[PDB]
């Protein structure tokens, strides 16, 4: 559908921001686990990958339709801890706040596009 | 062989005067993968060994 193509980029950006938000909050929650590595995703490359499948064929009514079913990069440690935990509070707190801001911005842009498509139709 | 008049026979017949109509449907079994005909197949396999 053409409607999907217009809203594909912002939807994928919003979903990627939510996933990275979950990853950052997981990094915050597991700050005290000894031996836990701080993981993160490269937002731009994954957004390229998602932006850049074959529903199985249903011959009749009984035939069952096809059933549907990111890469994590390690953060470079800054300070060496003794328990092997590489999670840094300041870095991930700033990243968490930034991801929240960008999620809000994506919501704003997507809502503006939908509202414009709506006022085009209203009449 | 027996001769004219040296044989007598009589026949009785139970007949069928009942109108019957029948429709039969048969499906060939496809439980064996060798004789199974397929149109679409989705096989998702995952093995996360730790």
């Amino acid at each position: 559908d053409r409607l999907d193509a217009a809203l594909r980029f912002q939807q994928e950006a919003l979903n990627l921001r939510a996933q990275r938000q979950e990853i950052l909050a997981a990094n915050i929650a597991n700050a005290d686990t000894p031996g836990y590595q701080a993981r993160d995703i490269d937002f731009a490359s994954e957004l390229k990958k998602v932006m850049v499948g074959v529903a199985l064929t249903l011959t009749s009514s009984h035939h069952i339709p096809a059933q549907a079913v990111v890469d994590l990069l390690y953060r470079v440690p800054d300070q060496p801890s003794l328990d092997g935990n590489t999670v840094d509070m300041d870095r991930e707190r700033t990243q968490f706040a930034d991801n929240s801001l960008k999620y809000q911005m994506g919501l704003t842009v997507l809502g503006s596009q939908l509202k414009g498509m709506m006022n085009v139709l209203q009449g | 062989i027996v001769g004219n008049g040296n044989v007598h026979a009589q026949v009785t017949a139970q007949l069928d005067f009942a109108n019957k109509e029948q429709t039969e449907e048969h499906y060939s079994p496809n439980g064996d993968a060798s004789k199974a005909t397929l149109r679409s197949r989705q096989l998702n396999i995952s093995e996360q060994v730790g």
